[PDB]
RNA sequence: UGAUUCAUGAUAACUCGACGGAUCGCACGGCCUUCGUGCCGGCGACGCAUCAUUCAAAUUUCUGCCCUAUCAACUUUCGAUGGUAGGAUAGGGGCCUACCAUGGUGGUGACGGGUGACGGAGAAUUAGGGUUCGAUUCCGGAGAGGGAGCCUGAGAAACGGCUAC
RNA sequence: GAAACUGCGAAUGGCUCAUUAAAUCAGUUAUAGUUUGUUUGAUGGUACGUGCUACUCGGAUAACCGUAGUAAUUCUAGAGCU
């Protein structure tokens, strides 16, 4: 075309946003922001059709612009930002925390979190590298930066983000080991400790994961997230932890659950 | 042919009529702010000095500075510019339209002609405001700067 | 002699309102008038203002006997005037409404001054 | 970084410097230095430039398209294939110029011709293989009666903008 | 609070399939060969002063008033304010 185009119809808007066929032509079309509007989920999707705090567009605008609404720790009025993966979403009018996470089949969940474990956001990092005068910065895929990053923070590495210092607290040094959340391909969600990583020169370095219930995948270096150094985590993994399970088993838990009903 | 007679200097202006030629070859063969002594143009205007500055004609196309033929050209003009004010056009939009020339002459209908001679306290919050955020910017790199030097 | 219970029960004080479906049962009745809902529903919540309620989107389930619904109670009427939509009050009439004819309701009017 | 005279620093200068805030809101509130709206200082808006990001685009690499040989030679003075030097562009580039070289393609179908041919996801029929279709609401392209040229703008060779035929 | 000036958008949507057969397009590449309003995050010395902590506040302009051309139309000239 001759510009940017501003319209997004209900059928392209992609698979992850559960939203139905019928219900009308276009999609919310997330805005640029900090994710990268393929792997974001907006806040009406987030109000109206997940929490349905609202019943309408513009009961969202409603709520959005009572300035009840926050994201990474401060108010937000748009109705179409691009959440991604470890906002958090708290209402202060309900005291209430939200972490956006991953489940196995692709799909964010918003799970609960406390105070203590809602203080801090966790993301990692896309380049470190100079600026002016010489000072290293480092840029995430949030789009955050930080200025005069620790000297051991590499690229493809993982730190917290404390919401009022708002500068490092800790950094995990991407490595075998330690656990994942990949975020992209048919394997996201599944969580696991990586058991190794080969590289090819020229193209994309792989991953190999193990669900720690034995399972095990691939994925290049893309869309890995390292969690937690070691086995355990250092965020509250959702209701199932992190274990894609074949369809046979999703038909016995719920034969397991309804013959206990 | 008609004259339109305004004054800064009082403010006041109307309008007359006169079809005398000994009266106006002297007002023929002139352009845009050209002063006219009002001797000749009647025995009731001595010592006003009358100014030729605009005049339009019949079919009602203006004169224009600085196109000198007393034709009805066809020029490309610029929005809110002299003799092209068209409104709701799209800033940077272009169109020819035509003008008369900047020479006085024949076939006109009115010609204009002027008179030259007749015979906080906010602000005092906000520029502090101003100096103290700036100045804890370098305070705030002083420490965070230094913070980093020290490693 | 009609039954009434609800269900998918939210209340979000982000909108001050409590928010519901309601399941209504009404065997040989043909249906019930929203207004005759509104006593019921306040006497059972009393929500101290029987303007409070706005109640919609009913459907007499095929067969009959049953019906279904949205129901939106507000806390204060101040809040039931601003999140609301500009015609759920209008059906309960707490406003009123006008008509449009938009020849020149800006084209012509674009041209003058 | 797979790979860079990379990121970036320092230095010598250069520019008639775009830039480095003469902008706008409520909330009042600690305390006298001349008790002087007094010393103050917060929460916001708007905006200017650099970097990163995001929404994009543009250019781009490999492979993939129907019938036709009663379409076996096509391109090359005037860019056709390349080299250098340069101009132009946001940028690579024969995109253009100067000079030099004579190359590029072709029976694995070039070039040309036909298409009642926009491409695709896909539609019908289907035992398997296939045959025919695809204007159409999703994506990509193109076009505003036919062409051509432009201003405003981050973005238009725009037509619910202009200029000419 | 209307009107108007300044800003932004009108380059999205929408319709159609005329052009066009390695071309558009599809899968997949690339940018170290580039431009990007904005959103989001970070960032901001010296303007002259002989670098010895900054040295002062301009009219003209729409809307409005008034006076006109033309047959004319978001066609148009001039005076007067801000
Ligand atoms: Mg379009
Ligand atoms: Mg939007
Ligand atoms: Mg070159
Ligand atoms: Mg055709
Ligand atoms: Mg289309
Ligand atoms: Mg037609
Ligand atoms: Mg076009
Ligand atoms: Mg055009
Ligand atoms: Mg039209």
């Amino acid at each position: 075309a001759r510009g940017l185009k501003k319209h997004l119809k209900r059928l392209n808007a992609p698979s992850h946003w559960m939203l139905d066929k019928l219900g009308g032509a276009f999609a919310p079309k997330p805005s640029s922001g900090p994710h990268k509007a393929r792997e974001c989920l907006p806040l009406i999707l987030i109000l109206r059709n997940r929490l349905k705090y609202a019943l309408t567009y513009r009961e969202v605008q409603s709520i959005l612009m009572q300035r009840h609404i926050m994201v990474d720790g401060k108010v937000r009025t748009d109705k179409t930002y691009p959440a991604g993966f470890m906002d958090i979403i708290s209402i202060p009018k309900t005291g209430e925390n939200y972490r956006l996470l991953y489940d196995t089949k692709g799909r964010f969940r918003l799970h609960s979190v406390r105070d203590e474990d809602a203080k801090f956001k966790l993301c990692k990092v896309r380049s470190v590298q100079f600026g002016q005068k010489g000072i290293p910065y480092l840029n995430t895929y949030d789009g955050r930066t930080i200025r005069y990053p620790d000297p051991l923070i590499k690229a493809n590495d993982t730190i917290k983000l404390d919401l009022e210092t708002n500068k490092i607290v800790d950094f995990i040094k991407f490595d075998v080991g330690n656990v994942v959340m990949v975020t992209g391909g048919r394997n996201t969600g599944r969580v696991g400790v990586i058991k190794n990583r080969e590289k090819h020169k020229g193209t994309f370095e792989t991953i190999h994961v193990e669900d720690a219930q034995g399972h095990q995948f691939a994925t290049r270096l893309g869309n890995v997230f390292t969690i937690g150094k070691g086995t355990k985590p250092w965020v509250s993994l959702p209701k199932g932890k992190g274990i894609k399970l074949t369809i046979i088993e999703e038909q016995r838990k719920r034969d397991a659950a309804a013959q206990a009903a | 042919m008609k004259l339109n007679i305004a004054n800064p200097t009082t403010g006041c202006q109307k309008k007359v009529e006169i079809d005398d030629d000994m009266k106006l070859r002297n007002l023929y063969d002139k352009r845009i702010s050209q002063e006219v002594v009002g001797d000749l143009l009647g025995e009731e205007f001595e010592g006003y000095i009358f100014k030729i500055m605009g005049g339009c004609d019949k079919q009602g196309f203006p004169m224009k500075q600085g196109v000198l033929t007393p034709g009805r050209v066809r020029l490309l003009l610029h929005r809110g510019t002299s003799c092209f004010r068209g409104h709701g056009r799209r800033v940077g939009e272009r169109r020819r339209k035509s003008v008369r020339g900047c020479i006085v002459s024949q076939d006109l209908s009115v010609i204009n002609l002027v008179i030259v001679k007749k015979g906080t306290p906010l602000t005092l919050q906000r520029k502090r405001a101003r100096i103290a955020d700036k100045k804890k910017r370098i305070a705030k790199k002083k420490s965070e700067a230094a913070e980093y030097q020290k490693l | 002699a009609v039954t009434l219970r609800t269900r998918k029960f939210m209340t979000n004080r982000l909108l001050s309102r409590k928010q519901f479906v309601l399941e209504v049962i009404h065997p040989g009745r043909a249906n019930v008038s929203k207004a005759d809902l509104k006593e019921r529903l306040a006497k059972i919540y009393e929500v101290k203002d029987s303007n409070c309620i706005f109640v919609f989107k009913f459907r007499t389930h095929f067969g009959g006997g049953k019906s279904t619904g949205f129901g939106l109670i507000y806390d204060n009427l101040e809040a039931a005037k601003k999140f609301e939509p500009k015609y759920r009050l209008i059906r309960n009439g707490l406003a009123t409404k006008v008509e449009k004819s938009r020849k020149q309701i800006k084209e012509r009017k674009n041209r003058t001054k």
